[PDB]
């Protein structure tokens, strides 16, 4: 059914990669992007949001700021917010601080949130239909800092146990490999100068190498 | 017999040779950050002077981004007095003047 291939950068849904820096916030980045991704397939307007709005103030639904977080919780606070600010309007600090929501500011909004099944065949399906999608991988290896390029395979990778959120934004496969030459087109939050640009091809339909299926989910508008 | 944290940060500690030192630095490679010896490696710099051994340790945390703790555990191999000197960075970056760092110094006679 699904495509081949799928990259919703080219479709305008996706805003420039972005940086955390020192501080346990990749589920606010993971829940920004997907919120921007429906709120453009809504309005057609693109809108960065802010990661710090959702850092200062989630804490009610379960969020720890720098010390780590969900999207879900993300996605939650949004709805009983009732807005999210622009990054315009508030801006990254890398830091947890006093909650500065100002509703005047609110871009965004949602109605709740909805978690994919735990199958690669059925991420392919919610990444080809509704637009980008927050996943939870493992990334704790060596080898994820030192990514610079091609189709990221780590053996000692789990699909259980994940510990980084970050944005899946289409997939695809490597002309030039040819036997396990599917990925993942992952969107990260360390900035420009790490992987492809800031993004990682990860190795798909490889059983959920490092569980990119098990806890992915989108935000409702 | 010999465990080392952040607490320890410019100490001494006399060994034996062929005596394990445990070193625990809190450690987040969700940000991108670890910590290395000079020129971004977990190996000792001498082999034959001291061996290194290195190992990530993930937090029991329901949720994403939260730190947990890097282990280098190091044995003398010689007489000397061995400087382990470990920098806190994202590899690809590097280090800067701000990074945090940490050492302590392997005396063995
Ligand atoms: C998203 O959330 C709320 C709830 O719908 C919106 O606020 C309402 O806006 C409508 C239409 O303008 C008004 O009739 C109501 O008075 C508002 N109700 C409130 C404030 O509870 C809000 O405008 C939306 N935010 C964004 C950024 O689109
Ligand atoms: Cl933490
Ligand atoms: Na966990």
């Amino acid at each position: 059914e699904a495509p081949r291939s799928v990259d919703w950068r080219e479709k305008g849904y996706v805003t420039p990669v972005k940086n955390q820096g020192q501080c346990g916030s990749a589920w606010a980045f993971s829940a920004t992007g997907a919120l921007e991704g429906q709120m453009f397939r809504k309005t057609g307007r693109l809108i960065s949001l802010s990661e710090q709005n959702l850092v200062d103030c989630s804490g009610p639904q379960g969020n720890e700021g720098c010390n780590g977080g969900l999207m879900d919780y993300a996605f939650q606070y949004v709805q009983d917010n009732g807005g999210l600010d622009s990054e315009e309007s508030y801006p990254y600090e890398a830091t947890e601080e006093s909650c500065k929501y100002n509703p005047k500011y609110s871009v965004a909004n949602d109605t709740g949130f909805v978690d994919i099944p735990k199958q690669e065949k059925a991420l392919m399906k919610a990444v080809a239909t509704v637009g980008p999608i927050s996943v939870a991988i493992d990334a704790g290896h060596e080898s994820f800092l030192f990514y610079k390029e091609g189709i990221y395979f780590e053996p000692d990778c789990s699909s259980e146990d994940m510990d980084h959120g970050v944005l899946v934004v289409g997939y695809g496969f490597e002309s030039t490999e040819s036997d396990n030459n599917k990925y993942w087109l992952v969107k990260n939050s360390w900035g420009e100068e790490w992987g492809m640009g800031g993004y990682v091809k990860m190795a798909k339909d490889r059983r959920n190498h490092c569980g990119i299926a098990s806890a992915a989910s989108y935000p409702t508008v | 017999s010999h465990k080392v944290t952040k607490a320890h940060n410019g100490a001494t500690l006399t060994v034996a040779v062929g005596e394990l030192v445990e070193i625990q630095l809190p450690s987040n490679p969700t940000t991108g950050f670890a910590w290395y010896f000079e020129g971004g490696t977990k190996e000792s710099p001498n082999e034959s002077m001291f061996t290194v051994e290195n190992k990530y340790f993930p937090p029991d945390s329901k949720l994403l981004g939260a730190g947990g703790t890097e282990h280098f555990h190091v044995t003398v191999k010689a007489a000397g007095t061995h400087a382990v000197n470990l920098t806190y960075m994202r590899p690809w970056t590097g280090p800067s003047h701000d990074s945090e760092r940490f050492t302590v110094y392997l005396k063995a006679n």
